[PDB]
Protein backbone atom coordinates (compact mmCIF):
# COMPACT_ATOMS: atom_id res chain seq x y z
CA UNK A 1 0.00 0.00 0.00
CA UNK A 2 3.01 2.25 0.82
CA UNK A 3 4.61 1.39 -2.98
CA UNK A 4 0.98 2.94 -4.80
CA UNK A 5 0.92 5.93 -2.69
CA UNK A 6 4.30 6.71 -3.58
CA UNK A 7 3.22 5.74 -7.42
CA UNK A 8 0.19 8.37 -6.75
CA UNK A 9 2.46 11.11 -5.16
CA UNK A 10 4.85 11.51 -7.66
CA UNK A 11 2.03 11.77 -10.83
CA UNK A 12 0.29 15.03 -8.78
CA UNK A 13 4.04 16.35 -8.54
CA UNK A 14 4.72 16.06 -11.98
CA UNK A 15 1.36 17.53 -12.62
CA UNK A 16 2.08 20.48 -10.31
CA UNK A 17 5.18 21.41 -11.70
CA UNK A 18 5.53 20.13 -15.69
CA UNK A 19 10.92 14.73 -20.88
CA UNK A 20 9.80 17.33 -17.56
CA UNK A 21 9.52 20.69 -19.32
CA UNK A 22 8.61 22.49 -15.89
CA UNK A 23 6.58 25.17 -16.43
CA UNK A 24 4.57 27.78 -13.67
CA UNK A 25 0.60 26.62 -12.23
CA UNK A 26 -1.07 29.60 -13.49
CA UNK A 27 0.90 29.28 -17.20
CA UNK A 28 -0.32 26.44 -17.26
CA UNK A 29 -3.84 26.59 -16.22
CA UNK A 30 -4.03 29.70 -19.08
CA UNK A 31 -3.20 27.07 -21.64
CA UNK A 32 -5.68 24.78 -20.31
CA UNK A 33 -8.26 27.44 -20.84
CA UNK A 34 -7.28 27.55 -24.74
CA UNK A 35 -7.96 24.04 -25.28
CA UNK A 36 -11.91 24.82 -23.62
CA UNK A 37 -12.78 27.58 -26.02
CA UNK A 38 -12.27 30.44 -23.75
CA UNK A 39 -9.32 33.56 -24.17
CA UNK A 40 -6.45 33.24 -21.73
CA UNK A 41 -6.92 36.99 -20.78
CA UNK A 42 -9.74 35.43 -19.04
CA UNK B 1 4.04 0.21 -36.23
CA UNK B 2 3.48 3.47 -34.68
CA UNK B 3 5.51 6.51 -35.82
CA UNK B 4 5.75 9.29 -33.29
CA UNK B 5 7.18 12.70 -32.79
CA UNK B 6 9.52 12.73 -29.75
CA UNK B 7 11.00 16.55 -28.88
CA UNK B 8 14.45 16.62 -27.27
CA UNK B 9 16.86 19.31 -26.32
CA UNK B 10 15.06 21.43 -23.67
CA UNK B 11 16.53 24.87 -23.07
CA UNK B 12 15.27 27.55 -20.41
CA UNK B 13 14.19 30.78 -21.22
CA UNK B 14 12.70 33.98 -18.72
CA UNK B 15 8.97 34.34 -19.70
CA UNK B 16 5.98 36.38 -18.97
CA UNK B 17 2.45 36.48 -19.10
CA UNK B 18 2.05 39.66 -20.70
CA UNK B 19 3.48 42.71 -22.59
CA UNK B 20 2.50 46.41 -23.13
CA UNK B 21 4.31 47.98 -25.88
CA UNK B 22 2.54 51.13 -25.39
CA UNK B 23 0.73 51.09 -21.46
CA UNK B 24 -1.14 48.80 -22.12
CA UNK B 25 -1.91 44.92 -22.53
CA UNK B 26 -0.90 42.36 -24.96
CA UNK B 27 -1.56 38.57 -24.32
CA UNK B 28 0.19 36.25 -26.47
CA UNK B 29 -2.64 34.77 -28.19
CA UNK B 30 -1.88 31.31 -28.55
CA UNK B 31 2.03 31.28 -27.75
CA UNK B 32 4.40 32.18 -25.25
CA UNK B 33 7.00 35.28 -24.50
CA UNK B 34 10.43 34.52 -24.41
CA UNK B 35 13.48 36.82 -23.34
CA UNK B 36 16.29 35.31 -25.06
CA UNK B 37 18.84 37.83 -24.30
CA UNK B 38 18.49 40.56 -26.84
CA UNK B 39 14.99 41.16 -27.07
CA UNK B 40 11.46 39.15 -25.70
CA UNK B 41 10.11 37.14 -28.77
CA UNK B 42 7.01 34.56 -29.54
CA UNK B 43 7.15 31.09 -30.04
CA UNK B 44 5.51 27.93 -30.17
CA UNK B 45 5.10 26.02 -27.07
CA UNK B 46 7.43 22.61 -28.70
CA UNK B 47 10.52 23.24 -31.26
CA UNK B 48 11.52 26.82 -30.25
CA UNK B 49 12.04 29.14 -33.11
CA UNK B 50 12.08 33.19 -32.24
CA UNK B 51 9.56 35.21 -34.02
CA UNK B 52 9.58 38.93 -33.48
CA UNK B 53 6.48 39.95 -31.67
CA UNK B 54 3.50 42.22 -33.44
CA UNK B 55 0.15 43.25 -33.44
CA UNK B 56 -0.95 40.19 -35.14
CA UNK B 57 0.52 37.21 -32.75
CA UNK B 58 -1.19 38.84 -30.36
CA UNK B 59 -4.67 40.52 -28.85
CA UNK B 60 -5.10 43.46 -26.75
CA UNK B 61 -7.09 43.56 -24.18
Amino acid sequence: DDMIAAYTAALVSGTATAAALQIPFAMQMAYRFNGIGVTQNV
Amino acid sequence: LHVTYVPSQERNFTTAPAICHEGKAYFPREGVFVFNGTSWFITQRNFFSPQIITTDNTFVS
